[PDB]
């Protein structure tokens, strides 16, 4: 999965 | 509300210590004690609600990828038939992340947002209501399925159009926010190009005002900056 | 039992899918209803149940660690005086795990011990149950604490006196109860020494019967003297 | 902390 914060 | 005879200095103390102990959901509902007591929260303390939710929601989701993939399986050719279970536990488990996406959405929404006028507070509330909606877009697949979409939308470009007219290019949560944003273009809209451009600007917008930061915040948006540069190599 | 109405099969079932998901509250969920259906467990289902509270109480144990140790650094010469916060959530996590430990006892109560007649299902029930003793002694002040302490080396003692009247010195469950039981020695009852001669007997009575085992069943037993080894190393 | 199953 993509990065998200 | 069970927190309503706590103080509120009190639920962000034992908010801090669950945070220490890795008890995220009790962080969680310590925070949202803490949010229903009606006043408008510190930087610290909206810190504190978005780590308990995001601990909460993506335990939630990691658990939901699990036992989707698990029921995509059961529903191949040659597979054996095992009953209802598969999918009534995948529903259990979607049932309660849409529960807590539901809650954080209706904190934010009663009253967080509306009494946010500054542009730290607000960004992070609109880039936070994008967030749940966005969560609660990846298990739809019902009627309101574009509406769910289409709210996160609205919510990330409200929060993004703020952003760039208050924030400087560096600021942490002016590239968080475009960080999430162009992930909901990535894998809910449909829209990697639009994905790829918004993460490649904001990271060279980023760079270029990098030469007015003290080390400090130099280190704090150069992290966030890496996260950008990290989709994009994974896109491309 | 809100798991009433769900069939046994499919509350094993779910079990697994949590277990596979890491949702180890769940899974002991469906696990007590398992047991509560009132038919004895297999192997494979004594071991679910155990998997299941084993990470549940895991959890509840070091979160209790966390707190307890902040706490005690409160009390120490020279600390700014929080409030009754720590204490009250430190009490608060004890208070459950408390009752996680007194629902696992239950279930073994009523009825998992009296119908198990075989040494492989008896002694890992006994064990659990000295387990669960010896987790609620970890956190007990009170008046009850000798007895809790003394419930737990009776159940242990149980389990150690079948295991080596009708187990190999290699089986699994016959070493993993000594492991556990030199950890009560050694943690619980102030008893090094004994907790050092039970692990280095074990592991040397292992050693001389590998010989007859497959290669699998050898496999299962060093895992476990690993552990005995491991220990002894600690604490020589 | 020591090794238990
Ligand atoms: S708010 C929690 C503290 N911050 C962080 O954990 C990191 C990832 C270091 O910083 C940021 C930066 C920008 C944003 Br929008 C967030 O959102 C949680 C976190
Ligand atoms: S019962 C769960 C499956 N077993 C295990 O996870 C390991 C640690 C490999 O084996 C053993 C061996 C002996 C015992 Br008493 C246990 O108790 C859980 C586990
Ligand atoms: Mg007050
Ligand atoms: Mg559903
Ligand atoms: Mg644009
Ligand atoms: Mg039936
Ligand atoms: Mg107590
Ligand atoms: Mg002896």
């Amino acid at each position: 999965f993509p990065a998200t914060v | 509300g069970a927190m309503g005879s706590m103080e509120r200095a009190s639920l962000i103390q034992k908010a801090k210590l669950a945070e220490q102990a890795e008890r995220y959901e009790d962080m969680a509902a310590f925070m949202k004690g803490a949010v229903e007591k009606g006043e408008e929260l510190s930087n610290e303390e909206r810190c504190l609600l978005s780590v308990a939710y995001k601990n909460v929601v993506g335990g939630q989701r990691a658990a939901w990828r699990v036992l989707s993939s698990i029921e995509q399986k059961s529903n191949e050719e040659g597979s054996e038939e095992k009953g209802p279970e598969v999918r009534e536990y995948r529903e259990k488990v979607e049932t309660e992340l849409q529960g807590v996406c539901d809650t954080v959405l209706g904190l934010l929404d009663s009253h967080l947002i509306k009494e946010a006028g500054d542009a730290e507070s607000r960004v992070f509330y609109l880039k936070m209501k994008g967030d749940y909606y966005r969560y609660l877009a990846e298990v739809a697949t019902g009627d309101d399925k574009k509406r769910i979409i289409d709210s996160a939308r609205s919510a990330y470009q409200e929060a993004m159009d703020i952003s760039k007219k208050e924030m400087p290019p560096t600021n942490p949560i002016r590239l968080g926010l475009a960080l999430n944003f162009s992930v909901f273009h990535y894998e809910i809209a449909n829209s990697p190009e639009e994905a790829i451009s918004l993460a490649k600007t904001t990271f060279d917008e980023a760079m270029a005002d990098l030469h007015t930061l003290s080390e400090d915040s130099y280190k704090d948006s150069t992290l966030i900056m890496q996260l950008l540069r990290d989709n994009l190599t994974l896109w491309t």
